RNA sequence: CGGUUCGGCCGGGCACUCUAACGGGACUGCCCGCGAAAGCGGGAGGAAGGAGGGGACGACGUCUGGUCAGCAUGGCCCUUACGGCCUGGGCGACACACGUGCUACAAUGCCCACUACAAAGCGAUGCCACCCGGCAACGGGGAGCUAAUCGCAAAAAGGUGGGCCCAGUUCGGAUUGGGGUCUGCAACCCGACCCCAUGAAGCCGGAAUCGCUAGUAAUCGCGGAUCAGCCAUGCCGCGGU
C-alpha cells in the first residue's frame, strides 16, 4: 500500500437511532462478525445510563472524547542507531476512533460477569478515573516530557 | 515447477479435445479406463504410420475415431487390407460396434505431433547430434511457420547434465491467448537415456 | 410415452447436433419438447504438480457437463419411423428410454 | 391486471404479487404484524413505503424463497422499484434519493487452497 | 513395475472382502479416485495434456 | 531440547554428548529455542549437517558441508551461535 | 437432602436438586417426580419429612448406585484389571479399557499430566 | 462395551484341532496363530499356545479369564 | 378470473423465479483545474467503474534443493536367491520437545417450544420418503431414483418467552467399567456411533508469533471427494450473518 491512499467509505449509520458515531464502535464491538449480536447488546447498555445514572443515555454525548483525550500517541522514528517510539501532535482525526479503544480492554479484563453487567460497571467508569480507560489513558499522557520535545518539530 | 501446457486451456475453449465424446456415468472408471488399455497398443501398433492427430468420436455405443496420419492412404495398405483388420482388431478387445475413420496429415512442417516423431526416430539408432539442432529448424520457415521456439530435455549425445536448446523468434507468445499451437507426444527411447520432446510452434491467430 | 436423454462436452457441437435432429420432427410432431439446456454437472479435479516434500504444487482441473432430455409422450408416425435412430457424430450417448 | 416487482439479494429472490387493498400484507399466512416480531432489521424492508407514504393503499403478496432470510428481507427494495415505478412510472423521481435497491454483492468469499476464510491465515512459531 | 500385489485383484480376494481402489498403472491406493481409477501421479500429466473429455482447469 | 536424525548413519551417545555438551555450554545464548532438530546427511564429497530451531521471536537455520562428519556438525552449530550473535545486534 | 449418604442438595427448586446429586441424571431426575406425582417447580427445604418419605422409600429404592455402589467402584474393574486383562491388559496396567489409542487421546490413566521430556529427534509432527 | 450381536468369531481353521483334545482323547500343548478367536465352555482349561505376528504367547483358558476374542490379552506392543 | 379434501391439488398463460445461449453492455464516451503531452482530481450515470471483484496465467531465469521408492526409467547391487504364497504383528507404543488442527474457560450460556431462510452436488448395484417397533445408534415390507419433477436434510447458527444468578460453575468436555449398532465367516490390537454412571486442564495463559484493506476477519453449520466398512477436528466447495 503506497501508490494510493484510497478513499474511506462512510460507514452505514445507525437504524434504531440513526447515527454513524453509534454504529461506529459497534462495528468493532462486533466480535467474530454478527451484526445482530451487537445490535442487541445495546438494549440494556443505554438503559443502564437511563437507570443507574440520574441521566438518560442520550446525554452521554462526547463523553468518550472526554475520557479519551491524551496529549501523546504511538508512533515510530529512526535516527541512526536506536529505536524509540516518538509521540507528538495529536489530532481529533483519530481521537474519535481511538476514543473507543480503551472501551475494548475495559470490557474484557474484568472480574465480573456477562457484557450487560460489565457495561454498567464500566459506563459510569467514564468520568473521574476508575478502571482502565482514563487510568491507562492518563498513562499515555505521561509519555511526554522526554517525549514532549517532539512537539515544535512537526514536519 | 512453473510453466504449464498452454494448449491445455484452449482444449475446452479454443482447441477441440482429443478424447472428446459423450457417454458419462460408470463408464469413466471401466469403459474410459479401457480407452487407454486400447491406446497403449494402437499407439505403439503403427507409430511408424506418422500419426499427428488422434481424433476420437466415441458415439453412444457406436464409437468412431478418426486419427490423422503422415503417409496418405498408404497406411490403408497396398489397396486396403489392415484397414479392415483394424476395424476387427479393436473388436477383439472391445467389439462395441465401432466405425473406423482415418485421414492424412498435410503440412507436416506445422505438425509437431509428426515432426516430434522424427526426433524419437533420431534416437532409435543414433542420428545427427550437434548439427542436429538447426538440422531441424530450417524446414520451419521453409513454409512460413512464424517462430522457431522449441524445447527438448537434456544431454547432448551423452553428456552428464541436461542442457536445453535456444532459439526465439516470431510472435508465438504464451502469456496471452494469441498463439494456437499443436504438438503430439513423442517418447524418446534412448540407448543411453530417454528424453522428452517439446515441439511447439505457431499455427494461426483468430 | 417415450423417454430420451442426451449428454456431451463441447456444447459448440452439442447444442449444434441438438436441433440437428430435434428440428427434424416438428414436420409431424406437435409443439415438441423444446431446447432444454439442463444443469451442468460440473466435475472439478486437482493434480499435485510435484510429490516429495515442498507442499506447494497442486493446481486444479475441471470438465463440463451438458445433458438434454426431450421426452415426447405420444409421438407421431413421421417422427417415429422418421429420424428413427440417426446419430452420426460423436458427443452423446443417448438411450431411447420410455 | 395490476403489476408488480420481484426482488433479489445475495442469491435470495422474492416474488411479490402486490394487489390493491388496505395496505398491510400477510406473509404466506403470517402478516409482519403477526409474524416477524418487531425484528429490528426485518421492518426496514419497506423503507420507501414509509417515504412515499404509500403502504396503506395496496396490499402486496408475500412468499420469500432462496438465500438467507437476511438476504431475503432486502430482496424487497428491488421488487419495490420493479413495481411502484412500473405501474407508476412517474414514481421514479423519489426513488433515486434512496437508491437502496442496490443489492450489495457482499458475500462470503470462497475458501482458497487451504486459506480459511479467503483472508485468514494460521500462525507460526519458532523461525 | 513389479506385480507382487495383484493377486488380490483376482476377482474376489480372500473371503471376498479386501478391496481398495488403487490406480490403473501406478498402484497407489492412497491417492486415487474411484470414478476414474487413476492416482494423482500418472494422471496429473495427462490431465492438462488433453485426454479428459471436456475437463479443463479451474481458476478465478 | 535436542533432536538429531540422519538417513545414512545412526545416533551415537558420543555424537549426542558432543552436540549436547555444546548446548549446555551455550548459556549466553540461552534465551529461547523450542525443541530444536538437527539432521545429518552425506555426499561423495563429504558429510553435511543441517539444523533448524523455532523460537518465540522467529526461526533460525544453519548448515555445514565439511569433509569431516564431526566438523560439519561442529560447523553447523557454529552458525547457530554466530546467528544468535546477530540477534542481539550491537 | 440428607436421606442416604452425604447427600445434602438444597437451597433451590427440587427439579434442580434432582440431577443435582452424584447419581441422579435425566431418567432419574424429573422421571422420579412423575413416579411420585410431584411438579418440578417445587421447593426442596419446604418438602417436610412427609414428602421426604416418598423419597425415603420410592427414591431410596435404587440399585447398587452412588452411595452404595461405593462397594464396586473398583470392583467394576476388579475382574478386568489384574488377571492378564489387556486393560490390566488395561487392568494389569490400569489404562483406558475401551477402544482408543494410548500414545495420546487416553492421557486420563496413562501418565497424569506432568510434562514428559518431549522427544527431540524423531518427528514430533 | 465391545460387541457383535451374535456369533462371536472363533478361529475354526484350528477349532477342529483344538477340539481333537476332546473328541476321542486328550492332549496338551497345541500350536496356534491368531488373536481373534473366542472361547466356548465346551473347550476350557487346556494347555494352548498362540502367536502374535513374530512372537509366541502362553495360553490356557480358565474360569478367571472369560474366553473372548483372545487378542485382548497379549496384543503385540513391547517397551522397557 | 374460475376453483380451494386450503396443502399449488385443478383449469391456464405469458410475465416473472432461477436456470440455459447470443448480442449489447463500462474504454470515462461529455465539463474543468492541472498539461509541456501521451495525463492525476469532483459530476454524469447505469446492474455497476477506473486493470470491477476473483483465480487459473504464472517470463527466459536462482537456490547446482529435493520425488529414480509409486510411471517412464543410464548404470550399478541379488543373483537357492535384497525372487516367492500365507496367517499375525509395529505405523492408534514410551521419561519426553514443539508444529499442524479441533473443541472450551462461558452466563453471550444450560436446556423447553415452534419457525421464516444458501451454493453445491449425487443415489446402478447405489440412496432413502412412508409403514411399526423403538431412549436411539438401529431395524423389516420395499414405493420410488439413471432424476428442475422421489431421497440424501423438519440446514445450523438465529428468533420469542420459559425456567438458571459467577462457584471452578446444568462451562468445557479428555475421561473409566457394564451394555448396544454397522462393516466384515472377524473389528484384542486399533472403530465411530445409543444408553447408565461419569467428569480434569482451564477465570485469556512468562516470552514469542500469525492473518486480511470487504464482505473482511470472525462465529455456526452443510455437502462433496476418497473410502466396500469404519473414526474427518484433514482435504475441495458453499453459505446464515
Amino acid at each position: 500500500a503506497r501508490r494510493r491512499r484510497a478513499e474511506v467509505r462512510q460507514l452505514q449509520p445507525d437504524l434504531v437511532y440513526g447515527d454513524v458515531l453509534v454504529t461506529a464502535f459497534i462495528n468493532k464491538i462486533m466480535r467474530d462478525g454478527k451484526k445482530n449480536l451487537a445490535a442487541r447488546i445495546f438494549y440494556d447498555a443505554c438503559k443502564i445510563i437511563q437507570e443507574k445514572t440520574g441521566q438518560e443515555p442520550l446525554k452521554v454525548f462526547k463523553q468518550a472524547v472526554e475520557n479519551v483525550k491524551p496529549r501523546m500517541e504511538v508512533r515510530s522514528r529512526r535516527v541512526g542507531g536506536a529505536n524509540y517510539q516518538v509521540p507528538m501532535e495529536v489530532s481529533p482525526r483519530r481521537q474519535q476512533s481511538l476514543a473507543l479503544r480503551w472501551l475494548v480492554q475495559a470490557a474484557n479484563q474484568r472480574p465480573e460477569r456477562r457484557a450487560a453487567v460489565r457495561i454498567a460497571h464500566e459506563l459510569m467508569d467514564a468520568a473521574e478515573g476508575k478502571g482502565g480507560a482514563v487510568k491507562k489513558k492518563e498513562d499515555v499522557e505521561r509519555m511526554a516530557e522526554a517525549n514532549r520535545a517532539y512537539a515544535h518539530y512537526r514536519w | 515447477g512453473n510453466k504449464i501446457h498452454p494448449i491445455g486451456f484452449r482444449l475446452g475453449i479454443t482447441r477441440d479435445w482429443e478424447s472428446r465424446w459423450y457417454a458419462g456415468k460408470k463408464q469413466y472408471r471401466h469403459l474410459l479406463l479401457e480407452d487407454q488399455r486400447i491406446r497403449g497398443l494402437l499407439e505403439k501398433e503403427l507409430y511408424s504410420a506418422g500419426l499427428a492427430r488422434v481424433d476420437i468420436e466415441r458415439a453412444a455405443d457406436n464409437v468412431a475415431v478418426t486419427v490423422h496420419v503422415a503417409k496418405p492412404g498408404v497406411v490403408i495398405g497396398r489397396g486396403g487390407e489392415r484397414i479392415r483388420v483394424l476395424r476387427e482388431e479393436l473388436a477383439k478387445l472391445t467389439g462395441k460396434n465401432v466405425a473406423l475413420n482415418v485421414q492424412e496429415v498435410q503440412n507436416p512442417n506445422l505438425s509437431a505431433p509428426l515432426v516430434a516423431q522424427r526426433v524419437a526416430e533420431q534416437i532409435e539408432r543414433r542420428f545427427a547430434v550437434r548439427r542436429a539442432i538447426k538440422q531441424a529448424v530450417q524446414r520451419v520457415m521453409e513454409s512460413g511457420a512464424k517462430g522457431a521456439k522449441v524445447i527438448v530435455s537434456g544431454r547432448i549425445g551423452g553428456a552428464e547434465q541436461a542442457r536445453t536448446e535456444w532459439a526465439a523468434q516470431g510472435r508465438v507468445p504464451l502469456h496471452t491467448l494469441r498463439a494456437n499451437i499443436d504438438y503430439g507426444f513423442a517418447l524418446a527411447r534412448t540407448t543411453y537415456g530417454v528424453l522428452g520432446v517439446k515441439a511447439y510452434i505457431f499455427l494461426g491467430e483468430v | 410415452k417415450i423417454r430420451i436423454k442426451l449428454r456431451g462436452f463441447d456444447h459448440k457441437t452439442l447444442d449444434a447436433s441438438a436441433q440437428k435432429i430435434v428440428e427434424a420432427a416438428r414436420r409431424s410432431g406437435a409443439q415438441v419438447s423444446g431446447p432444454i439446456p439442463l444443469p451442468t454437472r460440473v466435475r472439478r479435479f486437482t493434480v499435485i504438480r510435484g510429490p516429495f516434500k515442498h507442499k506447494d504444487s497442486r493446481e486444479h482441473f475441471e470438465l463440463r457437463t451438458h445433458n438434454r432430455l426431450v421426452d415426447i409422450i405420444n409421438p407421431n408416425r413421421k417422427t417415429i419411423e422418421q429420424l428413427m435412430t440417426l446419430d452420426l457424430p460423436t458427443g452423446v450417448e443417448i438411450e431411447i428410454k420410455t | 391486471e395490476q403489476y408488480y416487482g420481484t426482488g433479489r439479494r445475495k442469491e435470495a429472490v422474492a416474488r411479490v404479487f402486490l394487489r390493491p387493498g388496505n395496505g398491510k400484507v400477510t406473509v404466506n399466512g403470517q402478516d409482519f404484524n403477526e409474524y416477524f416480531q418487531g425484528l429490528v432489521r426485518a421492518v426496514a424492508a419497506l423503507e420507501p413505503l414509509r417515504a412515499v407514504d404509500a403502504l396503506g393503499r395496496f396490499d402486496a403478496y408475500i412468499t420469500v424463497r432462496g438465500g438467507g432470510k437476511s438476504g431475503q428481507i432486502d430482496a424487497i427494495k428491488l421488487g419495490i422499484a420493479r413495481a411502484l415505478v412500473q405501474y407508476n412510472p412517474d414514481y421514479r423521481a423519489k426513488l433515486k434519493p434512496l437508491g437502496f435497491l442496490t443489492r450489495d454483492a457482499r458475500v462470503v468469499e470462497r475458501k482458497k487452497y487451504g486459506k480459511h476464510k479467503a483472508r485468514r491465515a494460521p500462525q507460526y512459531s519458532k523461525r | 513395475a513389479r506385480k507382487a500385489l495383484i493377486e488380490k485383484a483376482k476377482r474376489t480376494p480372500k473371503f471376498k472382502v479386501r478391496a481398495y481402489t488403487r490406480c490403473v498403472r501406478c498402484g497407489r491406493a492412497r491417492s486415487v479416485y474411484r470414478f476414474f481409477g487413476l492416482c494423482r501421479i500418472c494422471l496429473r500429466e495427462l490431465a492438462h495434456k488433453g485426454q479428459l473429455p471436456g475437463v479443463r482447469k479451474a481458476s478465478w | 531440547t535436542m533432536n538429531i536424525t540422519s538417513k545414512q548413519m545412526e545416533i551415537t551417545p558420543a555424537i549426542r554428548q558432543h552436540v549436547a555438551d555444546r548446548l549446555a555450554k551455550l548459556e549466553k545464548w540461552q534465551t529461547h529455542l523450542i525443541n530444536p532438530h538437527i539432521i545429518l546427511s552425506k555426499e561423495p564429497q563429504g558429510f553435511v549437517a543441517d539444523a533448524t530451531i523455532n523460537t518465540p521471536n522467529g526461526v533460525l537455520v544453519a548448515s555445514g558441508k565439511h569433509e569431516d562428519m564431526y566438523t560439519a556438525i561442529n560447523e553447523l552449530i557454529n552458525k547457530l551461535e554466530r546467528q544468535l550473535n546477530k540477534l542481539q545486534h550491537k | 437432602a440428607r436421606i442416604a449418604g452425604v447427600e445434602i442438595p438444597r437451597n433451590k427448586r427440587v427439579d434442580v436438586a434432582l440431577t443435582y446429586i452424584y447419581g441422579i441424571g435425566k431418567a432419574r431426575a424429573k422421571e422420579a417426580l412423575e413416579k411420585t406425582g410431584i411438579n418440578p417447580a417445587t421447593r426442596v427445604k419446604d418438602l417436610t419429612e412427609a414428602e421426604v418419605v416418598r423419597l425415603r422409600e420410592y427414591v431410596e429404592n435404587t440399585w447398587k448406585l452412588e452411595g452404595e455402589l461405593r462397594a464396586e467402584v473398583a470392583a467394576n474393574i476388579k475382574r478386568l484389571m489384574d488377571i492378564g486383562c489387556y486393560r490390566g491388559l488395561r487392568h494389569r496396567r490400569g489404562l483406558p479399557v475401551r477402544g482408543q489409542r494410548t500414545r495420546t487421546n487416553a492421557r486420563t490413566r496413562k501418565g497424569p499430566r506432568k510434562t514428559v521430556a518431549g522427544k527431540k529427534k524423531a518427528p514430533r509432527k | 462395551p465391545r460387541s457383535l450381536k451374535k456369533g462371536v468369531f472363533v478361529d475354526d481353521h484350528l477349532l477342529e484341532k483344538v477340539l481333537e483334545l476332546n473328541a476321542k482323547g486328550e492332549k496338551r500343548l497345541i500350536k496356534t496363530w491368531s488373536r481373534r478367536s473366542t472361547i466356548v465352555p465346551e473347550m476350557v482349561g487346556h494347555t494352548i499356545a498362540v502367536y502374535n505376528g513374530k512372537q509366541h504367547v502362553p495360553v490356557y483358558i480358565t474360569e478367571n479369564m472369560v474366553g473372548h476374542k483372545l487378542g485382548e490379552f497379549a496384543p503385540t506392543r513391547t517397551y522397557r
